[PDB]
């Protein structure tokens, strides 16, 4: 008014631009974005680890492996699929048949808001079980790292190396639920939600980012190997941000129509 | 002897809103750099006041390629005595699917303030017509015909050098702050339709092809504030 | 800022509650037209 | 009246870098003294900085005898075009087996900063040869000849009265931080490869004897910086 | 480590009255203003010495209509020695069923304090009578005639260009507060009746209308305070 | 008022515990007879 919107920049314009009238009060600050995020929330739920554990193999893998799938949560937003990185994400709607469902996970609602390109945080890790009257241990390696797996005999009883080590473990009470913050530990500087990139230098699947993450939560319970129950049982966990920081802004997630 | 306390009812619960923070359970660790890489994000609303193009239902001529949705107006030649676009503001309007303060605020629960919509017009300069747009507060029935939409609030608009109208819908409400989506469609959650009238024809020489194009932008004014988040919709991942 | 009530105190030391930098040695526009 | 108070979500729980300290069952005692022996650590950075000897596989000869694997280098006298040692960095790999910063890495999950490696010479006082070392940064392929080896970055060095020559891979990087072994084998890891080529023969008098010996060290730079550790590998108890 | 901490009997319970306030779940929100609208309430007692029009049993004469109860007094024109209108001081007597003090005494325990009653004549100017109004402490049985309500604390009153005369029942009492209603009508919770009798005839011209009236109102005076509440009657909803 | 014992201190700073207001920029009786 009379300005052109082909220069790419208009500012806003008030009542005042062309009518008669006075501005408006400013209402409230819900609105900068290291608060906006700040809010406990879910992404997955977990199935608990109770003997000597094994993990999922590099991206082939013909038949006859032995991993046991499901027991590993690689927490990130970013879609993930069997506790590893990957680029898309499933929704297994005709689940009939053989050969084993993946884990899949992804932070749903994070991007309904999210217009970013590049994003920064802590987190805390909150766990809690489903099944009653149950007593738990979770337990944690930093990113760019992997899982110790062995076992070591005491007195007769096989009993796992993940008991003890130097990355912190936690055991709850009767019943309880575990909490705890988590900074950085990520070699590369600031997450990305977007990226180009391969993970190798050639012959590589162009646009994951394996080494800017976060790292990976596993439920076990504090009992000898040989004493294990014929039940599964599971086990969720939440993540709330913190501190957050954003950079260079984007689109949303596109709305359906339909 | 130890300090005398009393735990209150609320025992080992967590609020998932509650203000407080937890002991770290690995701590003294530094970080990577930051300064180099610019573009920070103090508010979203330094984002919410850029354009964005809307999106409306095409004209009963279904072209059957994929979603035919079009963000542009087709101005007919012909005279007839209705509207070209007439849009309610309700902010889950199939008109408001993907602007940005729609989508923004499909999250939130409640703003306050004005909403700039402005116009894009694309044509051959050798041509030039006369545009008004009006705005009217909830009646009973739709404002249809030049002399209601006359009488209530606009501005017509020239042909010239520029390209563009800065258009602004005043904020008049019962109450400060407004919702964003209407449960019940009342008095509090719209606030009257929108639309634009062509006042004189496209004039225009020959040999230069007919019906002109004008495109739509929707972005925050200077007053819109949000408030107070809410649980978001997953459609968009099935 | 955030949500906090602490006004009063925290208790670790803020080394200890969130990590800070290395050393390398009212609000503003996104971009203007030149 | 007590002071009311709410217990949070964590209830009971010990975390294991909980940093705080816990109630002695048994106080008020004394010990010996300390300071009579001398050799205080610090930072086991002071450690990390004194030379090791790497560990190679051997040459195809394997001699019976247990465990043929070799902390030098035999130099033939006969002419070829590819290098005398190749290998990588990453280090976990089995060329950093007993390496200090090796070993003190291999239970630390990221370093930052240089890696020298210095070579001392071991033969005859009328021996003479001109060898030099070369480093280059993740190509395709890897470097063969020597004008690969050339362009890159390298040292000629002499045979003198001195046995050695300091030598250190620079440390260029996408990220400060960099990790101490490869889950998959990623840019992130990896820095390409390090060699060394005789440049010109050795040359020696007669009734002295042929092909002479080099040993490699492996030492921490000045910016060799460590952190955040990880549960450790049992894996030489069996 | 942590502040040694003893917790008492009282945990994990929730007082109804308790004085405290508990954690948010969600905070630091706005709201809408508040100053344009007037009249405030900082204590009902500023509520509770408005008028109040009281309600008796009809006479013996039952209109079928709904609820025949009366606001007013019919005084009749024939000679006899028996009050008017006589009613206890209990606030839960179905006298004091929709006054004021009545009604928000109705949900709390004790008071302290006056009770104003004032009374509105309506009748023909051209009238003109002398009316008292008798009040007396419990005595043992109830008195009736006018030497007994004549002994004990009274006030004559006029017709003339006003119409009304502001009484004030004296505030005597073994106890300085007092009950509301009475589980046993003790001593404690009753003050004695009261009453109003025509002392001299209603006098008045020809063709003007026999039997003229007179309204009651009941207020609180200035000492009326109010204390404790308790638990209300929910019979109203049924 | 109302009933607290809070005259030490509360917890949380007051713009977290009730919300306020906007920015538009011996009792009394309740309305006389002028």
């Amino acid at each position: 008014s009379t300005d052109n919107a082909e220069t790419g920049v208009i500012e806003a314009g008030n009542t005042d631009t062309d009518f008669s009238g006075e501005l408006a009060a400013p209402g409230s600050n819900h609105t900068n974005v290291k608060f906006l995020f700040d809010r406990s929330r879910l992404l997955n739920v977990i199935k608990v680890l109770e003997k000597d554990a094994v993990f999922p193999r590099p991206f082939p893998t013909q038949e006859g492996a032995q991993q046991d799938d499901g027991y590993f949560c690689l927490l990130t937003p970013r879609p993930t699929v069997a506790s590893r990185p990957a680029t898309r994400f499933g929704l297994y709607a005709n689940p009939s048949g053989s050969g084993v469902l993946a884990n899949t996970s992804l932070d749903f609602n994070f991007y309904s808001l999210a217009c970013f390109t590049y994003f920064r945080s802590d987190l805390e890790v909150t766990v809690v079980s489903l099944e009653p009257d149950l007593e738990f241990a979770v337990g944690w390696f930093p990113s760019g790292s992997e899982y110790q797996a062995s076992s070591f005999v005491y007195d007769q009883l096989h009993v796992p190396f993940h008991f003890t080590g130097r990355t912190p473990r936690a055991f709850a009470s009767k019943g309880g639920k575990v909490s705890f913050v988590l900074p950085w530990n990520s070699v590369s500087s600031v997450l990305p939600v977007r990226w180009g990139g391969a993970s190798k230098l050639s012959s590589a699947t162009r646009g994951l980012p394996a080494h800017a993450d976060w790292g990976t939560i596993y439920a076990f319970v504090p009992r000898p190997n040989e004493k294990k129950s014929t039940a599964v049982k599971h086990v969720a966990v939440y993540i709330r941000y913190k501190n957050a920081r954003a950079w260079c802004p984007s689109m949303l997630p596109f709305r359906s129509y339909k | 002897g130890p300090i005398p306390t009393a735990p209150r009812e609320n025992s080992l619960m967590f609020l998932s809103t509650l203000p407080d923070d937890t002991v770290p359970a690995y701590g003294n660790v530094r970080t990577p750099p930051v300064n180099y890489l610019p573009g920070e994000i103090t508010d979203l609303l330094q984002l919410a006041r850029i354009p964005t193009l809307m999106a409306f239902e095409r004209v009963p001529e279904p072209v059957p390629a994929s979603d035919t949705y079009v963000p542009y107006v087709a101005v007919p030649t012909q005279f007839d005595d209705r509207p070209l676009i007439s849009f309610p503001i309700t902010l889950s309007d199939p008109v408001y699917q993907n602007t940005l303060v729609g989508a923004i605020s499909s999250n939130f629960a409640n703003y306050r303030g004005c909403i700039q919509i402005t116009l894009t017009f694309c044509g051959p300069m050798m041509a030039r017509g006369k545009f008004l747009l009006s705005y009217s507060p909830p009646n009973g029935t739709q404002p249809q015909t030049l002399s209601e939409a006359m009488q209530c609030t606009y501005s017509i608009w020239d042909i010239g050098l520029n390209s563009s109208w800065t258009f602004v819908v005043p904020y008049i409400s019962p109450s400060d702050y407004r919702e964003t989506r209407a449960i019940t469609n009342s008095v509090y959650s719209a606030d009257g339709w929108f639309s634009l009238h062509k006042l004189t024809k496209i004039t225009l020489p020959p040999d230069c092809p007919q019906s002109p194009c004008i495109l739509f932008f929707a972005s925050a004014g200077e007053d819109y504030t949000l408030r107070l988040p809410v649980d978001c919709n997953p459609s968009y991942v099935f | 800022r955030g949500n906090n009530g602490n006004m009063t105190f925290n208790y670790y030391a803020n080394t200890y509650q969130n990590s800070v930098d290395f050393s390398t040695s009212i609000l503003n526009p996104l971009g203007y037209l030149k």
